[PDB]
């Protein structure tokens, strides 16, 4: 890649997917079927925008079509959750699923096994608030998840290309921290802090992926045709 | 393969 | 605390001196393979718990927090250690010096072959990156402190201390500033995949429990109850 | 809680 650090950020920020709305009605109270219908409907529409966001991620179109499917199948719920955590940053104690859908930790109890996932998503958003995560770093992390969560489950030149694109986003992250006025020791620490949250996002995705399979078998609310294909990829 | 189709635009 | 006042060279020596031993096994049928791995993991957990106390800054925490961190990281720590032993054995996993299995030997257990491929790819990644033992003990102590911390300010101060020691190792090795934080990112991104293997491995154990392929020890059972 | 017993020797 030839995109400089300032051009790397601009491309990622320009590719930011929209913030979709939900058909939630504040007059209608919540239930497990009502809530799971809204979240899966929202996640299904955000998928089609992520698929087009992935194409704009620098270096992603250079990969083969089969590799592009693998990276998305494994990291899609990771990208959805980190985007959710990023939107709920300035809304403590709540998860901003949609501009008209603020959910509490107590509201998340209307679905079985959902309260434990709300806490981790809440704690992750509280973590971004402590670090005061910037949008320039958020678009870098979200593109890292896309190119990292599935590169191990793999051709050597394609993996070589991914490792070169990942090193570019790393230098881009360090460049942002340098211009932000952080010492050479603080840039390494913040970089490490930003990469360790990616371990928790993988965990939230796994339990979130594991939770989606329970609803499918319980058949509480039917799942989308696209959302079900992603679910069979993991289990 | 919906993902493969949507990626093939 | 004591961990905070440590030196990057003194932090590395404290981690190398606390390294748990490489235990031995007691690989044909299904129940005989799951029995050897759960027996091996149960004895390894005892050393890991004592290894945890010797990790600088871990004993400063409360007992409940020590329980939490170990309960959500024990399989990650077991796996990154297994991945480290299997580094000089490409295509094979060195569970024990007498228990060395390859890819097809994992097929004797229902669903184990999938975890084998992720474990082998991780060891191939360590081999490709030429991971150092001083870096390995740092990555292992990061997992112990980071995997359960979002469920506090002292842990993040100790984690930053381990980051400086990681940079200290690469700096004294001759890597430029760009090579230092580029390799730093490559190590920490593996922790995302090690967390993935732990989760899929955690459900495999829970699957083996419900299928009752082999009896599990009470200690290993408690560590499995902290998940799901 | 066996883990509690092993953490304090
Ligand atoms: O699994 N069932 C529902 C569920 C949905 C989400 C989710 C996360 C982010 C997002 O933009 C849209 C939806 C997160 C966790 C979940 O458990
Ligand atoms: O899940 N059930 C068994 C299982 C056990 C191990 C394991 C890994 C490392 C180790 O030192 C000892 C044991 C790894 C993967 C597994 O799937």
């Amino acid at each position: 890649l030839s995109l400089t650090a300032d051009q790397m950020v601009s491309a990622l920020l320009d590719a930011e997917p929209p913030i979709l709305y939900s058909e939630y009605d504040p007059t209608r109270p919540f239930s497990e079927a009502s809530m799971m219908g809204l979240l899966t409907n929202l996640a299904d529409r955000e998928l089609v925008h992520m698929i087009n966001w992935a194409k704009r991620v620098p270096g992603f179109v250079d990969l083969t079509l089969h590799d592009q499917v693998h990276l998305l199948e494994c990291a899609w719920l990771e990208i959805l959750m980190i985007g959710l955590v990023w939107r709920s940053m300035e809304h403590p104690g709540k998860l901003l699923f949609a501009p008209n859908l603020l959910l509490d930790r107590n509201q998340g109890k209307c679905v079985e096994g959902m309260v434990e996932i709300f806490d981790m998503l809440l704690a992750t958003s509280s973590r971004f608030r402590m670090m005061n995560l910037q949008g320039e770093e958020f678009v870098c992390l979200k593109s890292i998840i896309l190119l990292n969560s599935g590169v191990y489950t793999f051709s050597l030149e394609e993996k070589d290309h991914i490792h070169r694109v990942l090193d570019k986003i790393t230098d881009t992250l360090i460049h942002l921290m340098a211009k932000a006025g952080l010492t050479l020791q603080q840039q390494h620490q913040r970089l490490a802090q930003l990469l360790l949250i990616l371990s928790h996002i993988r965990h939230m995705s796994n339990k979130g992926m594991e939770h989606l399979y329970s609803m499918k078998c319980k058949n509480v609310v039917p799942l989308s045709d696209l959302l079900l294909e992603m679910l069979d990829a993991h289990r | 393969k919906i993902l493969h189709r949507l990626l093939q635009d």
